[PDB]
């Protein structure tokens, strides 16, 4: 489980398991007490970088669980077609709802 | 012109003792990250001043300038040169800390006609030239000017602009796909105050116009960013028109051979993307060029960083924010560089009035921040509310935790949707290690280039993935000072008496005296080696007469004083 | 009980058990007559000032009943955090409306 | 009425201006206390504009020695918080207090 005050429990493999809004209300009421004696030798701020792509991981998943009724995106810029030489290409603005049905 | 060795071997004939060697001395970087630099050079120039420098006090009027108790009179005799002493047998740059030596007589050279101290050229015949100048150019209407007055003079900026600002960092690719969001946002902002948003950075106000260039903002936003631009271009032509065209010596020709900001080897004071880099290293490549990145010479492009690999900590590394579109090659165009040089030095200024700084910021410390999204799930076959009074929209009491980004907003006072703060996941894509400091050097141009003034160097510092804060207030608690930023300022005229106040370890005894001498490291510039030296700061800090008036002088006393660009503006 | 004709009657034990709005009511009531023997040698202005935190105390009790659909506060300034090394920490503008469901 | 309120005391329109000052308000009523504070800003960089820089002596800087309102002798008439008193027992440290 991830648990911020022995810092080798926090890691992305178990950030990923938890949702979006309850890590933040974990580490809202999570005590400042920390234990020193445990600590990452290992530049504890890449335990910081391990729960920010492990918070984007999370995030990841939410967003996936929203394209359910999202519209699939397009190239929003020219030349990148496949077979150009049939017709021009142009980019698309992304000013609509991703709102289906 | 440019025999000064003669009158440089007479000085140095004579004897004459002289210490604080502040601003004449030069340093290298020592692959710090800016922050332990920073405070050693804050310690170093406290505790290295002994006496006041003579460079600063342009205060004095003519009577007292020409007195014959004014100490910097007898260094004052050629109109292209600058008499200063500096420690010698040294080389430029050296080390951290200036070593003991015996101070001999150097002489830079005054690349612009607007370094010649106040004193001796008034504030008053800047001006009359100034509107000389402007006779029936374009101008800006007084709605633009009021509007764009209160936003650089208001203190309740929210810092959800610069962090945007600092996650987009000047890319299409994340432009484009956060242009949901940016419209939202900048509606918001505009019409609560009547104020537009985004002036810090000039790599936002043409994807503006670009992009939302077709109606979707209201129709007074859109013209106040035409004016800009117009005004912006109306400068580059006055430039292109004072000049005589026909004629390029082995450098470049007419343009920058006349003035500096149509030259390349002039670099803006914030830098984006190292398109800048390869076109001041092609254009020239006469003059001994030299860069110094943080430690190493020589840059080191690499393509977009993914999200995974990110590597905060590094050294000699530049980033390119991909392609939208192996070697590396240009982003933009070459006049890009030009616009971008005009802004920077006239506009933000001219309205400034010596109130901004330049900062860097901490993406260590950002990314963690922006990593918390609260937005809800929307039921199948549902809409989405609009209005965050109730409990379904993001901005709602229910789904508002501290320590998120809808508390930010709400902060800010916004009003997002659901699908704008998700698309900050696909803006994770590129990513930002951190802002750096670069230090190029080159022999003077080939207009001026002789048998001894090829000796002589110019010194100039920039910063890569910086920032600009229009006006720092010290007294908001909603947020503890120096939480994403810090000041490194290197200008004359960008420098900031009172954002030192969000650096940590400050004295009441450091801020007065950093607020008589700007705050400058020496590893990122002297002012008597750079370009913009103090006398132009002084007649923008103190000249009240206009806005576009300003800004035309401005451009006036943006001018070459060589012996070449003499004949084009004679002529 | 609180009757203020003699003073040693009210005290704060008694107005926590009274409400909020009778203690006005009753205080209006009541008539200008009070008896001078008994008196607070004590500088009456002390029950005054029991009288305030007793009022205090009576408010108090209306707040924990109104509390029941209010929403809980939060820390208005930043530097408040058990954590901060995680995540930077900021206020909060107490511009919302209590009413929850 | 179109009238602005809480103008006794300094330290409620500073507030209002740190606060109060993303649109809460009618865009007349901030733009009255950002006058007001323009005005202030702008007599105390006039004070600074009016004298020259670049010495002191044992007490004081030279804002302190040419003018009084940069003084820290001086006090305020209303006092909420006794920062004024240790600023004042901070700066001048000569003159028997």
């Amino acid at each position: 489980s991830r648990v911020v005050f022995d810092p080798s429990n926090p890691t992305t493999f178990s950030v990923e398991a938890i949702a979006a809004y309850t890590p933040v209300a974990l580490i809202r009421l999570l005590n400042a007490s920390g234990p020193l004696q445990p600590g990452h030798r290992v530049d504890i701020a890449d335990a910081r970088s391990i729960y920010t792509v492990g918070a984007a991981a999370s995030a990841a998943r939410a967003r996936a669980n929203h394209n359910a009724n999202t519209i699939r995106r397009t190239a929003m810029f020219a030349e990148t077609d496949p077979m150009t030489w049939l017709r021009p290409t142009v980019g698309l603005k992304r000013t609509f709802n991703p709102r289906i049905i | 012109l440019l025999d000064v060795e003669a009158t440089l071997v007479a000085l140095r004939q004579q004897h004459l003792d002289r210490q604080c060697y502040f601003g004449v001395y030069v340093a290298e970087g020592t692959e710090d990250t800016l922050d332990v630099q920073m405070g050693r050079f804050m310690e170093t120039w406290a505790d290295m001043m002994p006496h006041h420098p003579h460079w600063v006090n342009e205060h004095l009027t003519i009577l007292q300038f020409i007195a014959p108790s004014n100490p910097r009179l007898r260094f004052e005799l050629n109109p292209a040169f600058d008499f200063f002493v500096a420690p010698g047998d040294v080389d430029l740059p050296g080390p951290q800390r200036p070593p003991e030596a015996m101070p001999t007589v150097n002489a830079t050279l005054r690349i612009i006609n607007g370094n010649i101290p106040v004193p001796l050229c008034p504030i008053s015949f800047r001006d009359c030239r100034g509107t000389q100048l402007g006779l029936g150019r374009h101008t800006m209407t007084p709605a633009t000017i009021k509007a764009v007055k209160d936003t650089f003079e208001d203190r309740a900026y929210p810092t959800i602009f610069y962090m945007l600002e600092a996650v987009i960092h000047g890319n299409e690719r994340n432009f484009c796909a956060l242009l949901r969001l940016l419209t939202q946002c900048i509606r918001g902002y505009w019409e609560q105050s009547h104020r537009v948003a985004f002036v810090n950075n000039f790599h936002m106000l043409m994807y503006i116009t670009t992009y939302l260039g077709n109606g979707e903002l209201p129709e007074v936003c859109i013209n106040i960013y035409r004016d800009l631009l117009q005004h912006v271009r109306a400068l580059r032509q006055t430039i292109t028109d004072f000049t005589i065209q026909g004629e390029g010596h082995n450098g470049e020709t007419s343009e920058a051979l006349n003035n500096i900001l149509t030259d390349d080897t002039f670099i803006a004071p914030i830098l984006w993307d190292c398109d800048a880099l390869i076109y001041r290293d092609e254009a020239a490549r006469d003059r001994l060029p030299a860069i110094r990145v943080s430690g190493r010479n020589g840059y080191q492009a690499l393509h977009f960083v993914d999200m995974a690999g990110h590597n905060f900590q590094r050294r000699d590394n530049v980033l390119i924010h991909g392609r939208p579109v192996i070697p590396i090659t240009p982003h933009h165009d070459r006049e890009w560089g030009i616009l971008s040089k005009i802004y920077y030095y006239i506009v933000i200024p001219a309205f400034s009035r010596g109130s901004c700084c330049t900062m860097g910021v901490r993406y260590d410390r950002l990314y963690p921040a922006l990593q918390a999204v609260i937005v809800p799930e929307i039921p199948a076959d549902e809409e989405a509310p609009t209005t965050p009074e109730d409990p379904r929209h993001p901005l709602h009491a229910h789904q508002l935790v501290p320590n998120s980004l809808n508390v930010y907003f709400h902060n800010a006072h916004l009003t997002v949707d659901g699908d704008a703060l998700l698309t900050l996941q696909e803006l994770m894509g590129d990513m930002a290690e951190r802002t750096t400091a670069i230090l190029v050097s080159s022999a003077p141009d080939a207009g001026a280039a002789t048998a001894t003034t090829r000796n002589m160097r110019i010194y100039d510092g920039a910063l890569y993935h910086g920032l600009i804060m229009m006006a720092y207030q010290a007294y908001d608690e909603t947020i503890a000072t120096g939480t994403f930023f810090y000041p490194v300022p290197v200008n004359p005229l960008f420098a900031c008496p009172e954002h030192l106040a969000s650096l940590r370890g400050m004295t009441n005894a450091r801020r007065v005296l950093a607020k008589m001498v700007p705050p400058i490291p020496p590893f990122l510039g002297a002012n008597h080696h750079a370009t913009i030296r103090q006398p132009v700061a002084y007649h923008v800090t103190h000249s009240k007469s206009d806005f576009n008036t300003l800004t035309y002088s401005l451009l006036g006393g943006y001018f070459k004083f060589t012996p070449i660009s003499l004949t084009h503006q004679l002529r």
